[PDB]
RNA sequence: UAAAUUAUGGUCAAUUGUUAGUAUUCAUAUUAAUUUUUUUAAAUGUUUUAUCAUUUUAUAAAGGUUUAUUUUUGAAAGAUUUUUUGUAUAAAAUUUUAGGAAUAGUUAAUAAUAAUUUAUAAUUUUGAUUAGAUUGUUUUGUUAAUGCUAUUAGAUGGGUGUGGAAAAAUAAAAAAAAUAAUUAAUAUAU
């Protein structure tokens, strides 16, 4: 389970996966909050859906206002850029002054 | 082809499945019409013939073993190619019948030679010369008969190439009808193979055709033929054999010597067999593959002469007349000389009496080969030794 | 990340249940125009082929707590103008409304009424017509409509259709695509079976009558004398604007 | 234009990709449902000269060109080649083979001692050969092989694959059907936009909508599953049925002019061969009758009787009443066999096909002829019986509702 | 030249390569500024054309 | 295929029913097409190992692999978390009795 | 460009500008256009009833129109009887 | 004649413009440079510029070039440019994401030699199995994050201490004491008493103080 | 990473693998499980409407997809007219009914394929030999075999409300077409594809014109 | 420290101009002058329609400034088939500053479209962000030169959610749905 599969294209994970095997570090306190914390806030939203409506749906409905009314919701080739500091700097300085900088990853 | 289930055989299934009872079986003929319908094939025939259900290692020396019959047999399918068109240009530069030209002389050679020379054609007198040359090394039925029965004997020994031969759609050649042949003669040549030669596992292994375990189970069960036909009072124990006469005759399987030799190890002498016959003893050897080994392969002069001592000693045998003599074998096959030097020395048998005992050693053609230099400067050094005396 | 899972290619859109101009209302004639011909070809079906559940003695009793759930979608048809309680009847007395039972009317039983009824919670509809015998197309006796005391006679000859859908859907919902099974009518081959007494009182023509005079010719072709449109066969037009192909034009005024 | 077919396979190879076997597998179904039988053949010849070794789907592919061109001698090299070493499934083996070789992938070590050369992986077709005859297709092969000698004229090895077909069907167990591939297309999983034009869209005529059939079908179907999905009795009869089929087929080859809608005077009657033709055809239901005991009580023979209704009607000259009487005669006859009160089963739109174009091959005719003007009938055609024949017979199928009209 | 160029070494000299580097830069890529030989065919089409 | 991930409650709610199907099938052994179920199992136990666990959900993981017969590929973090449950304040000896009848019904 | 244009003309179906229609005229790959105008001849004038009576005087068969349409439109090298007689196999395999 | 890769650019230049370059593009301009700041009040931080910059990314000098021989293209045969890497773990402070350091190699013409430079990317392992210290072998793939188109196909060889610490309880490298300083000033390291910090934090305001003087300059 | 020490490694990848497989020993084949789809396809995002969870190319088809199946004919009762009445006839409906399948199961497959608007129009129940069938026990328990004769009779008083929510061709992968309309062991295996669109390369990539001199094949 | 082995029995050479290609002038060549030449003055008619409307007609300049680039499934091509379905939205890679230090609508996970949570998050001394200069580009020039020196293809998150695609406030053609014209040259002033 520490090579890939050269035909299928699988990861390195994938094929351990497929054969019943664990390859997994044993990890520290902060590792096991950030992988058992992700159902406590779902479960946590769903009770307050369930048990709140009157304040949920005004969020729901505030969030919705703010969605579609914005004025770069049309899917284009700037709203689907992965990087859009990086990939258009030159709007950073005169144009757009959302991004101070143009740099945040390692590209 | 292979299936799910299929599994590689040895000698006892291949006797126990092929026993079938045949009468006047034609070696020749059936050898020829076998040869034609593998030669018949294409590569891709050769490709699914490996059963699925086994180990890595299992099925590299199956395909080892495969790919070595399937190169011997491309071999002998370009020289019979030549053969054919050796006796073809014969018979059409001369205008004798094709099937009276291997019946033919050097006389008649000489004088279809002169005749083609006093037309003033020498080019056609230099190619007839030339294929007659090249057609009396060749030009047996029975050239490569040994060779050709083994290879036979491994596609049997695979275990999937037995309904290879069958179930093909032929035409009569003078009423034409197409029908559907379930003769194979694959089948009854195999047995007739498993029921005529008995030692056909002896010759397979001696001709370097297994892969698997080598040459050495065989060669110790030639010997200890060799030693029952001899000595005539023979009692087996283990690894030990031995005759009941008083005179020493002696065969002492002691190791093998392909795991005994630990790579980077100092320990000088490893042997494979001992034989005592009468006041001789051999140290028969079979050499390694690696030749940094075959150095310390050896035992040493003084190794030989404790070995005597204690002969001396176990035995009550006196030390005047007491000789030892090493015998190295080759790595992985057996060929002709050293049969004959196994059958002068250990066993002290001439050429005619080991002939009489053993039938298929004249048509026995295995040498030496030739890419392997310093094994027969090794083996010309070891076997033109004196017997060291104690 | 949440971004990278999948494109923007083909999102979620909005469904027709939800939009006012994709939505059929019921107090529109737009209600009985696309109802009308599955009405007059599912009859033509039970005339000519034995339809299962298409005709009852009563109207199908599932309990209130059911009734929005199983009924929409299903019809049959009673004896009599009896229509089922726990509805307020609305009787269709626009003409443009009724203009769409023109074939159910002429060719086959005639339409004496057309009933909508809206019941309390004003969720389940029921379009009830009410024919009067008998039928203008010949019924097998095998068929569905042989087992009508209405249908078969020539009052006792009112029967009513009964279907049932939901009030503000797309014209999707009120479709009977389960009925249009084309079963062939054999009135025209009863002549000549066994079964009839005319099978040797018509003659065979296995030959075609020698023709002494040609078809009569045409009247002299008048060309139009106002101003037209174009050419019919580049400005992508059917033959006359209502059937054909624009590449076999025809029927025009050339 | 069909060629293209032909082309996009060799673009395939000139691309420098391996064409796997459902590229040949699709090439040479595409040419043969276009009539391109040659070009089929180039396809098995381009697929023989990468030196990819078929599958038996692509044998069975190849096999049914072979059929229909009716050449004995390509099938007979497809055979010798490839084939001879098919068997039929055993009771001791197991129904699917396991998957024998494991996906392409390289250690930590052969990364670096092995050669570019040794480390390429391509889609190779010939590595996944033994995992593609898993679901033992050998019944395919045999009945194949069946045809195409009864194609080309041999009684001895049709007699020899049949007699082995039947055997291994009486006597052998059903193998397990192969799945259908959903991984072959690239259809979209449902429809982007929810948009349905109604049946009565166009107020001149009914329309066919994508949602239902509402005009009917032109062209009945047979309704039955594939030969795959078939059991070991059902095969045989399938196998009965396809071998008829092929009779009607060669029969059509050899007389064309006899075979069609009348176009010329020899359609009404027999062939110089048609009585030989017919008694091997009943000697083939009467074997299939002698093999299957009671079994073939709980078998569908709905395409077994539509082809012998067929070749009682075009290569026996019979009439349309002759048809259903002779259907009706297999239907009791079926019904009989099962030993018990039973209900007999009707004819289906298939079987009512040939009984229906039996009364139309009875009234067909010669138009204009050579008098100019006076269409030439059978020599002792009667309408009104023809007619009365039709009738009742329209009306038997118009009273059943379970056939559907095309 | 990278994108949209066939040339894959330096004309006259290089810094050290290995591997299948070595052995193209060497001997086995294009040359035609060769006046005696032209760039060579693979196997076999090379014995035929010798002379 | 990597669509999703099982947690052990999604484990702990599968091997009951598992075992139920295991008791009505005809065979003591379930059927060749739940190879890839437990296979899934297989995957989720021994990532599960390396996160935070609870008593009761190792109790029910312990119950369910004991119910329906199968060795995990594991085996050996599944009892090195078990030796770390045994001498917790928390530890019932309802508890330990499920634990060693699962664990004898196991090994 | 020949080869490059019957691929852009049959298989992708260009568009064509009249000097070109003209220079490719001028070449014999193409009739002239529809622009190259004799002045001296006036353009046709067609009426139906005289184009039946030619279409009714000779018209060719269906099955030899059809041939005709295959083999310019579908493809052209289809083998004869004594070549697929020779591209079947022999008694070794036959 | 053989006609060079030039000709070839020139035609494919024709072919789609209709004319090759036009002439007279040198001009031997004199360029000057005219300065305008003060002589070290150059407004920027790090770089004062007080000469004229070339422009240009693959066209300036010294001379630069990708070199694709290297170790990437002796072991993998590659489709594309940068689809198969092999590096080193460096980082794994983030959820399934492996910091991968790669190695490739930048060609000097002029001095005839190439140079190793670093890149490091973010490749993607779900069952959190890579290591700081583990030699990976690494993809391309989709866009999975912002940052993310890169997974862990194989790891070459694992760290076996790193996975051995990580089962002590212990982190799996032990962090670096240097690293990236906090500005230009030199961070001294302050130890007073709970007392003596008062006078400490009056010292130190006095040197910022005094480095706010700085501002004045003479007197 | 350094190239100049990559060959002798090679040896090291050659002298611990000839180690690797002289000092194990291997027990037997193990049986080779069936792959998994991966996450990380190369190119742009792919969209949720083509998403068939199958990223690469699988020739084979593995164990999930296959059933082992029996098929079951099943007899209905029905009534056509003849010229002096009805006569009381057979209509036989034939599935692929899974070997460990109950017979409520079988009745719903029947329920499903029967694609005719006469037979499935009440509540019915399967019997053999007029002895009632239980639906909630097996086929082999009942010892059903390809010749079992199975009857459905119907009780037409009452009317059957079905609820076609799974579709007809529902295998493990979860690959369904919408426009189906058959059984999947009634459609053919290959067909051809009207729906689709024969395109051609309308793009070149390095040759555009005149002289082909390299034609820009590395792009 | 092997100790001069003895027919010396074959000498008669080389050059007939036919070539496996970076070759060097510290003073000559490139720049401006002894010489340049020739014009240009805006204020403007795209067309079909069913007529106060609708159908077709998607990269002008200055400014501001960019490490990089390409391909619509949708419109057309385009066909006696048909679903706004026919894989376009991605990666590697290479910039510069005479007085070199910090940066952030931030990184990853995610049952999260439209993030109320988790984390020991991310960039950077292998040179970041900002400030300056700034389209790039084996196309130019020079030389013996893998050196030095030049560039003018382009793009453009608030003008209108229309349209397949904003590229839309102006371009000697790219002839734009009836052959307007297609002989030739000026093809523009006019
Ligand atoms: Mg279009
Ligand atoms: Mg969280």
């Amino acid at each position: 389970g520490l090579n890939g599969c050269v035909e299928t294209g699988r990861s390195r994970s994938e094929v351990a996966r497929d054969l019943g095997l664990s390859y997994t570090r044993p990890l520290h306190e902060n590792e096991k909050k950030q992988l058992s914390h992700q159902a406590v806030y779902y479960e946590r939203l769903a009770k307050f859906k369930m048990e709140q409506p009157e304040a949920a749906r005004a969020m729901e409905r505030e969030r919705f206002v703010r969605k579609f009314s914005g004025m770069f919701v049309k899917m284009d080739i700037r709203s689907g850029a992965p990087d859009f500091p990086s990939t258009y700097r030159r709007l950073l300085g005169t144009k757009v002054v959302r991004w101070a900088s143009k740099r945040h990853g390692p590209n | 082809h292979a299936t799910y289930g299929a599994v590689p055989l040895t000698h006892s299934q291949v006797t126990s499945v092929y026993a079938t009872d045949g009468g006047k079986v034609d070696e020749l003929g059936l050898l020829e019409l076998v040869e034609e319908r593998i030669f018949s094939w294409k590569l891709n025939k050769w490709e699914m013939r490996i059963p699925p259900n086994l180990p890595n290692d299992q099925k590299e020396l199956i395909r080892q073993e495969q790919e070595n019959l399937k190169q011997i047999l491309s071999e002998w399918r370009k020289c019979f190619g030549a053969l054919n068109a050796d006796i073809l240009q014969i018979s059409s530069l001369t205008g004798v019948p094709k099937d009276v030209v291997r019946e033919k002389n050097r006389t008649w050679l000489q004088e279809e030679v002169a005749k083609l020379r006093w037309m003033g054609e020498v080019n056609k007198a230099a190619l007839l010369r030339d294929a007659f040359m090249r057609l009396e090394a060749f030009g047996s039925r029975d050239f490569m008969f040994m060779e050709r029965l083994c290879c036979i004997y491994g596609l049997a020994r695979q275990g999937t190439f037995d309904e290879a031969f069958t179930n093909y759609i032929t035409e009569d050649p003078v009423t034409n009808d197409i029908f559907v042949d379930e003769r194979n003669p694959f089948k009854e040549l195999v047995a007739h193979i498993v029921r005529n030669y008995s030692q056909i596992d002896i010759i397979y292994d001696f001709l370097g055709f297994n892969y698997s375990e080598g040459y050495r189970s065989s060669l110790r069960r030639y010997m200890e033929y060799l030693q029952c036909k001899t000595a005539e009072n023979v009692r087996a124990s283990g690894r030990l054999v031995t005759g009941d006469k008083g005179e020493h005759n002696i065969l002492f399987d002691y190791c093998v010597s392909r795991e005994s030799l630990v790579s980077g190890d100092s320990c000088q002498g490893i042997i494979d067999f001992l034989y005592i016959n009468g006041n001789d003893v051999t140290l028969i050897i079979i050499a390694s593959d690696n030749p940094w080994l075959r150095n310390r392969q050896l035992p040493h002069r003084r190794q030989m002469e404790g070995i005597a001592r204690r002969v001396c000693f176990v035995l009550g045998i006196p030390p005047s007349e007491v000789r030892i003599r090493n015998l190295l074998l080759p790595p992985t096959y057996l060929d002709k000389g050293s049969i004959v030097r196994l059958n002068d020395i250990v066993f002290r048998l001439s050429n005619e009496q080991s002939n009489l005992l053993i039938p298929w050693l004249t048509n026995y053609n295995k040498e030496l080969d030739p890419k392997d230099v310093d094994y027969t400067a090794l083996a010309k050094t070891t076997n033109e030794e004196e017997w060291l005396t104690l | 990340s949440r971004r990278f899972r999948y494109n923007t290619k083909f999102p979620a859109l909005v469904s027709y249940n939800k939009l006012p101009w994709e939505v059929v209302n019921h107090e529109t004639p737009q209600f009985h125009m696309h109802v009308a011909p599955h009405y007059e070809q599912l009859l033509t079906l039970a005339a000519s082929s034995p339809v299962p559940h298409i005709i009852g003695s009563k109207h199908i009793d599932v309990p209130r707590e059911h009734r929005l759930r199983l009924l929409p979608g299903m019809l049959y048809l009673l004896d009599g103008d009896t229509l089922p309680g726990e509805f307020t009847i609305n009787r269709v007395l626009d003409p443009t409304a009724l203009q769409y039972y023109g074939r159910l009317s002429s060719q086959i039983v005639t339409v004496e009424a057309v009933r909508m009824l809206v019941p309390d919670d004003l969720r389940l509809l029921c379009n009830c017509i009410t024919f009067k015998g008998p039928l203008h197309l010949p019924v097998a006796p095998y068929a569905s409509l042989a087992s009508l005391r209405g249908a078969s006679q020539g009052g006792s000859n009112c029967f009513t259709l009964y279907h049932f859908v939901r009030p503000n859907r797309p014209p999707k919902e009120l479709q009977l695509e389960k009925y249009y099974i084309h079963a062939p009518c054999v009135a025209p081959l009863s002549e000549f079976a066994s079964n009839s007494d005319e099978r040797g009182n018509w003659r065979p023509r296995l030959q075609a009558p020698k023709r002494t005079r040609r078809a009569t010719p045409l009247p002299a072709y008048r060309p139009p004398q106002s101003y037209l449109m174009g050419l019919a066969e580049r400005l992508a037009v059917v033959p006359g604007g209502c059937f054909g192909r624009r590449s076999l034009m025809w029927g025009h005024w050339f | 234009i069909p060629q293209e077919a032909l082309h996009w396979l060799l673009r395939m190879i000139v691309d420098n990709f391996n064409p796997q076997h459902v590229h040949y597998i699709a090439a040479m179904k595409t040419l043969q449902s276009a009539g391109e039988l040659d070009m089929a053949r180039d396809v098995w010849k381009i697929m023989e000269r990468q030196q990819t070794w078929p599958c038996t789907a692509t044998i069975c592919a190849y096999l049914d060109v072979c059929v229909e061109a009716g050449e004995k001698t390509w099938a007979m090299e497809a055979w010798n080649r490839y084939c001879t070493e098919l068997k039929f499934l055993e009771p001791g083996e197991v129904d699917p083979k396991p998957i024998s070789r494991v996906p392409f992938s390289l250690t930590r070590e052969e990364l670096l001692y092995l050669p570019k050369w040794k480390k390429h992986f391509d889609h190779d077709p010939n590595l996944d050969v033994m995992d593609l005859n898993r679901f033992n297709r050998t019944r395919e092969v045999y009945l194949r092989m069946a045809q195409v000698m009864l194609a080309g004229g041999e009684r001895n090895a049709f007699q020899h694959f049949f007699t082995k077909l039947e055997e291994a069907m009486l006597n052998k167990p059903t193998p397990v059907p192969e799945p259908p591939n959903p991984h072959l297309v690239r259809r979209p999983r449902w429809a982007p936009y929810e948009h349905c034009k109604s049946v009565h869209h166009s107020p001149w005529r009914l329309q066919n909508n994508g949602r239902a059939l509402a005009l009917g079908p032109p062209v009945t179907i047979e309704d039955e599953m594939q030969s795959r999905f078939f059991s070991n009795d059902q095969f045989l009869v399938h196998s009965v049925k396809e071998v008829l089929r092929i009779v009607l087929q060669e029969h059509k080859r050899a007389h064309p002019t006899e075979c069609t809608r009348c176009k010329t005077e020899a359609f009404f009657y027999k062939t110089k061969d048609a009585d030989e033709t017919l008694k091997f055809c009943d000697d083939l239901i009467e074997r299939l009758f002698a093999s299957l005991g009671v079994r073939l009580s709980n078998l569908n023979t709905s395409s077994l009787l539509s082809t012998i209704l067929e070749v009682f009607r075009v290569v026996g000259k019979e009439s349309g009443a002759a048809l259903l009487q002779r259907a009706n005669e297999f239907l009791e006859r079926k019904a009989s066999l099962g030993d018990a009160e039973g209900s007999r089963e009707n004819l289906t739109a298939s079987n009512y096909l040939q009984v229906l174009s039996g009364f139309a091959d009875e009234s067909a005719f010669v138009y204009n002829t050579k008098k100019d003007g006076t269409c030439q009938y059978k020599t002792g055609f009667d309408p009104r019986t023809t007619m009365r024949h039709l009738a009742d017979v329209v009306q038997e199928i118009a009273g059943n509702p379970h056939v559907t009209w095309a | 030249g990278g994108p949209g160029s066939p040339v894959r070494g330096p004309g006259y000299y290089a810094p050290p390569m290995e591997g299948e580097h070595q052995r193209g830069y060497t001997a086995e890529w294009r040359d035609l500024r060769n006046p005696m030989r032209p760039p060579e065919f693979p196997t076999p089409w090379e014995r035929k054309y010798r002379q | 295929a990597g669509k999703m991930s099982l947690t052990l409650r999604e484990v702990n709610t599968l091997l009951p029913l598992l075992s139920r199907m295991r008791r009505e099938s005809p065979n003591g052994a379930l059927d060749a097409r739940f190879d890839r179920v437990f296979n899934a199992i297989d995957t989720a136990i021994g990532a599960a190992m390396r996160h935070n666990c609870t008593l009761d959900e190792l109790l029910d993981l312990a119950e369910g692999l004991a119910a329906c017969e199968m060795v995990p590929s594991a085996l050996k973090q599944v009892e090195m978390v078990l030796i770390r449950s045994v001498m917790m304040h928390e530890c019932s000896p309802m508890h330990l009795r499920r634990m060693l009848q699962a664990m004898f019904t196991l090994m | 460009d020949i080869d490059a244009f019957k691929y852009w003309f049959g298989v992708k179906r260009c568009r064509l500008s009249m000097k070109p229609w003209a220079l490719l005229a001028k070449a014999g790959l193409l009739p002239p256009s529809l622009t190259q105008n004799s002045k001296i001849m006036p353009k046709p004038l067609f009426d139906k009833e005289s184009l039946m009576r030619y279409y009714l005087a000779n018209r060719k068969d269906e099955d030899v129109m059809a041939r005709e349409k295959y083999l310019n439109y579908e493809n052209s090298m289809v083998k004869t009887e004594e070549e697929r007689a020779a591209e079947r196999p022999v008694a070794p395999y036959l | 004649p053989w006609w060079n890769f030039q000709t070839e650019h020139r035609q494919r230049c024709v072919l789609m413009y209709g004319g090759a370059r036009t002439k007279n593009t040198h001009n031997a301009n004199h360029r000057v440079f005219i300065k305008k700041y003060k002589r070290n009040a150059f407004p920027n931080r790090t770089r004062h510029h007080w000469a004229v910059s070339m422009t240009g990314v693959l066209s300036q000098r010294p001379r630069r070039m990708p070199w694709p021989y290297d170790l990437t293209s002796l072991i993998f045969n590659q489709p594309r440019q940068g689809s198969d890497k092999i590096g080193y773990v460096v980082g794994t402070s983030m959820l399934k994401t492996a910091v991968v350091a790669t190695n490739h190699m930048v060609y000097y013409p002029k001095f005839n030699q190439r140079v190793s430079r670093t890149k490091r990317f973010f490749a993607h392992d779900e069952d959190l199995a890579c290591v700081e210290g583990d030699l990976v072998h690494i993809k391309q793939c989709r866009k999975i994050s912002k940052y993310k188109h890169y997974y862990v196909f194989s790891i070459l060889e694992p760290n076996v201490e790193g996975r051995e610490r990580l089962k002590l309880g212990l982190k799996a490298v032990p962090p670096p004491l240097f690293g990236y300083p906090v500005s230009r000033r030199i961070v001294k390291l302050n130890l007073t008493s709970t007392e003596g910090t008062q006078e400490k934090l009056a010292a130190a305001i006095q040197e910022h103080v005094q480095d706010a003087y700085r501002f004045s300059g003479p007197t | 990473l350094k190239a100049g020490l990559l060959g002798h490694y090679q040896q090291e990848a050659f002298e611990a693998r000839k180690r690797f497989e002289e000092s194990t020993t291997y027990p037997g084949p193990i049986r080779a499980a069936t792959p998994g789809d991966t996450r990380f396809y190369s190119g742009s995002l792919e969209s949720i409407l083509h998403d068939t969870d199958r990223h690469y190319w699988r020739a084979v088809t593995d164990d999930p997809r296959v059933q082992h199946l029996i098929p079951l004919r099943i007899r209905f009762k029905i009534f056509t007219w003849v010229t002096s009445g009805w006569e009381q006839r057979m209509q036989v409906v034939q599935i692929m009914a899974p070997k460990d399948s109950t017979i409520a199961q079988v009745k719903d497959l029947v329920i499903v394929e029967n694609q005719s608007p006469y037979l499935c129009v009440s509540s019915f129940h399967l019997a053999i030999d007029g002895k009632e069938l239980d639906p909630q026990k097996t086929l082999g328990e009942y010892g059903i075999t390809e010749q079992s004769q199975i009857d459905a009779i119907e009780q037409n008083d009452h009317l059957l409300h079905r609820d076609d929510e799974r579709p007809r061709d529902w295998t493990v992968d979860e690959i369904t077409a919408e426009d189906v309309k058959r059984s999947p062991y009634k459609e053919m295996e290959m067909q051809p594809l009207q729906n689709l669109a024969p395109r051609y390369e309308a793009r070149p990539k390095g040759y555009f014109g005149r002289t082909y001199y390299s034609g820009m094949k590395q792009s």
